[PDB]
DNA sequence: CGGGAAAATCTCTAGCA
DNA sequence: ACTGCTAGAGATTTTCCCG
DNA sequence: CGGGAAAATCTCTAGCA
DNA sequence: ACTGCTAGAGATTTTCCCG
């Protein structure tokens, strides 16, 4: 599995860790507390 | 018949990018065109490129310039 | 490193020293210190340094609203060519965005529209407009203008041209149409030295011609290729290399260890 | 290069144009153009007709690209010079309009329209448009129930005419035809630009008298001397500008 | 090109076509079209794509005010080392900026301060503070934060650390001092793998030591060099090259065509 | 001589031409209508 | 390498420290440290004293770096634990403070101060500070007329003491001395780190028994065997970690 | 005497930049230090660099590491 | 001299607001 | 006459370590 | 094959707000 | 499951043109 920490939407506070559902080129799809979110890779760190 | 169509399709120029390179490569020769993939020859190197990363044209200026 | 590690984590819990600091202060291998950092939730504060790339298929247009002199300008750009269409609208509403989109779809082959999540672009009216015109709707990740880098950059270029010619028109709508004219036909550059209008004509005509030519080629050239497998469909051959599509997977293989039947 | 004589023979026998000779015999377009222009026995894309129609008490201003059948139309609030000038500036921004054909109406002879034409470099001249108004009205009557307002129905009709209705020899839509015609016009303008660039050069080969320069290739130079085309090596000829 | 030029300028006056557009449309050399563009005042809308470089002399500090949780934080950074000093202040005033500056000058050898044109930094009180402490005052080009790239970047780093440790302190001032501690002594990196505190100590000690050593060397090594000229003062010799200073102009010349007397 | 067109201070409108008084690395000093101004080279074009 | 025997002789004759042997004989600091530690007959920078003084009805909290004479002082609103903890956290952020010496006062034994010391890793222990309070008071009386408020005069006095007053053997200011002392401490810590890193390695050379590793050079390996230092080629020895 | 001082001054490391390069070069050897200029040797190349573009130190870690 | 693993250098980004 | 920078993430290249 | 001049490619920036 | 880009300024490299 992977840990994803991310910045979602105009909120400077980094959140996580979220479960990595999908990694594309440019963006990732994650699940954090049952809330699926789409985050650009500029705004996420996958560990 | 087939050879004329093939050379006609190879007359087209392809501008493209790689997944992690924001710069656009020079005009590569078009070999085959599909719905989601394009097959090109760039400097004696055959590359498959997704349709969303390829700009295909003719360049009328060169087709007139010979 | 059991003693060194434990003293390191205690230091990190208080100060959150980076991996170099703990490695130096506690004689740890870089992997261990980086493990201590990576295992700290509060130290995960930066994403990878990269930029994605937006779709440039011949059918995609990017639409956005911009604002100038208190008015709203709806702007669309053909991503592949940079050809633009703009119009001043009295209000950012789904009705008039849908009308603009209907006009655009009636003038050019619009397959896909890519917009941010402004209420006008997410409106029910625009959804109905796209459905009737057969246009697929794509919405950027919210509050990520980079997903609209093309149209956002065009907003800058359009405003730039409007300022240049703003004094030859009394009204802003006339200046916007003048700027659209100048961009599409009086500015040459890019991948073919074309104007935007010339480039979009070339792109669309080339798409039509290549579709027809490849249709004829596939009608004539019908072969199956065995390499290394199954009867992969033949795509292209020559120059000692063969391009095949095996189970919707296009790959390039050399002429050796491959037979065309 | 090697096919110039074959192209000359083919043109003499069949009166072929330069495009056919260039495509079949692998020749640069300038050489084929010279061949086609060397015989005296062998001797549109920017024209639009603009008119206003009336429907349901509203004014619909229609533009037709004569060569292709492509239509640009929108409901306008009134039949005045200002709206006509705005529409024509829009069209000139979208497509390469060089000349507009109109019916000497009040909105077409206004000073605003003339100023717009002068700004966009459009030439004003005062039966296709009538038949196409009829066709647009037919499509509008077909798709009127799908919209509340007349302008939306008009744009649906424009979309349908340009892209969903196909006909002619090749069974193409209006949009395809206009794209092809504009591409051909672009090709013609590029060829003209290159001909203009090269016609100011003279070549002295083997020295013999000056000759018209046609092509400056990587391995040869194509020239026209005494109404005849000869291929000479680059190192055997000198090219100067006059 | 007299006809071609004139038709080009008439087109440019109306549309402001770029040099490529006029060159293509009017068969002009690139120089002529670029001349038409460059001679148009309204087309001069972009500056050169470059970035300057800020001074990093051992004595320069960059000061700025930042804002966090409704309070004011005065921040100073030693540019050469990245070592920082920060303090929460109740108001952006010249009095307390001058007090902060007096403390800093009393703790470290501050030769020059570089600030933006905020009223606190341009205040008469701060000018008097600098004059008594012998500190040269440098002010950025107004509204050019890039001239303060170092301290502005440090503002980001300091706020970043404050967020990390904000929960171990009740008050913001304590968190700011904790973040200053962490930056100066618990983060290693940069040109020597140093912490900021270690780096500033190295920079200052190295400056003192090099000054003393070069003073002794110049006291001992007193020579005049003739090359190619006048009696240029000798700076360094060896490895087939001689470094000299002729009339306050330091230049490097080979050992050949040069004599040391 | 040189023509300098420049953006001065939070004003998006480009101004000029101004007389070039001094060219450094990173900034230029110009005279425009007897008003000497200091402009970063990022915000000026010298012709 | 070649100078190890000379360094051993010099250390035996003159009881020199490792710095002198390293500087004069071009040896790595670890080898000189081993040489100086090999003889039994041859056998501060982070210490600060903190005190409060009273002046004009205001509390001045003074910090003195014992080794150098460097002074950190500021007027504080009250002699409580909170202000002392804030000042000490400030100092720990500015300079590498490891131990603070105090007078067992109420503000120094407070839980806030102990918590600050625990956070910053400062060790608390309960005549230099008295004399330096006297000197700071003298400078304050010298420069009091130059300021309206006592805090500004105190900071002027701190500046003057640290940078304008010079003395001692070398005639250096307090700031120069503290910078030099901290640089030396940094050197010592780096040497200790490298010694700790290398002391876990054993070398087998020419095979002979394990030997302590001292230096792993580009062209040679320095080892210590049977209380004697020998230089062996890298290809003639194998280094393993135990 | 003089030679010891010279080798001591050359033990120092110099980090520097060129007028149009934002990247910091590797540690060059210090040859001479002035008020406004520093003279360095970087990869057998003697360069004069303004004082405002040079960070000079020792790097205690390497002076201990030998 | 040859690969593999770790170290070092390099490329690129957000935020400073 | 003054001037983008910093430090972390991920990629790619050097160096070194045993054969 | 050798330099010089022009063309082409490359590097980097602000603004989109 | 999605994604920075564009075009102009200045620098540096290729190509070509006559010897
Ligand atoms: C009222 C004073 C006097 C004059 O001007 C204002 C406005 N200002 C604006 C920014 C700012 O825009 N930072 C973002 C940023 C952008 C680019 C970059 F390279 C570095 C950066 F930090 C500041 O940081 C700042 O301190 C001020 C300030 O103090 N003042
Ligand atoms: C209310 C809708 C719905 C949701 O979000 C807001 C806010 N927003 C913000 C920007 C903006 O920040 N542009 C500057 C920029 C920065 C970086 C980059 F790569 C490209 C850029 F254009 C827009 O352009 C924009 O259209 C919107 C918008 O429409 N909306
Ligand atoms: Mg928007
Ligand atoms: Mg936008
Ligand atoms: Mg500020
Ligand atoms: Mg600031
Ligand atoms: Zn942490
Ligand atoms: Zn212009």
């Amino acid at each position: 599995n992977f840990r994803v920490y991310y910045r979602d939407s105009r909120d400077p506070v980094w959140k996580g860790p979220a479960k990595l559902l999908w990694k594309g080129e440019g963006a990732v799809v994650i699940q954090d507390n049952s809330d699926i979110k789409v985050v650009p890779r500029r705004k996420a760190k996958i560990i | 018949e087939l050879q004329k169509q093939i050379t006609k399709i190879q007359n087209f120029r392809v501008y493209y990018r790689d997944s992690r390179d924001p710069v656009w490569k020079g005009p590569a020769k078009l070999l085959w065109k599909g719905e989601g993939a394009v097959v090109i020859q760039d400097n004696s190197d055959i590359k498959v490129v997704p349709r969303r990363k390829a700009k295909i044209i003719r360049d009328y200026g060169k087709q007139m310039a010979g | 490193f059991l003693d060194g590690i434990d003293k390191a984590q205690e230091e990190h819990e208080k100060y959150h020293s980076n991996w170099r600091a703990m490695a130096s202060d506690f004689n740890l291998p870089p992997v261990v210190a980086k493990e201590i950092v990576a295992s700290c939730d509060k130290c995960q504060l930066k994403g990878e340094a990269m930029h994605g790339q937006v779709d440039c298929s011949p059918g995609i247009w990017q639409l956005d609203c911009t604002h100038l002199e208190g008015k709203v300008i709806l702007v669309a750009v053909h991503v592949a060519s940079g050809y633009i269409e703009a119009e001043v609208i009295p209000a950012e509403t789904g009705q008039e965005t849908a009308y603009f989109l209907l006009k655009l779809a009636g003038r050019w082959p619009v397959k896909t529209v890519h917009t941010d999540n402004g209420s006008n672009f997410t409106s029910t009216t625009v959804k109905a407009a796209c459905w009737w015109a057969g246009i697929k709707q794509e919405f950027a990740i919210p509050y990520n203008p980079q997903s609209q880098g093309v149209i956002e950059s065009m907003n800058k270029e359009l405003k730039k041209i409007i300022g240049q010619v703003r004094d030859q028109a009394e009204h802003l709508k006339t200046a916007v149409q003048m700027a659209v004219f100048i961009h599409n036909f009086k500015r040459k550059g890019g991948i073919g030295g074309y104007s935007a209008g010339e480039r979009i004509v070339d792109i669309i005509a080339t798409d039509i011609q290549t579709k027809e030519l490849q249709k004829q080629i596939t009608k004539i050239q019908n072969f199956r290729v065995y390499y290394r497998k199954g009867p992969a469909k033949l795509l292209w051959k020559g120059e000692g290399a063969v391009v095949i599509q095996d189970n919707s997977d296009i790959k390039v293989v050399p002429r050796r260890k491959a037979k065309i039947i």
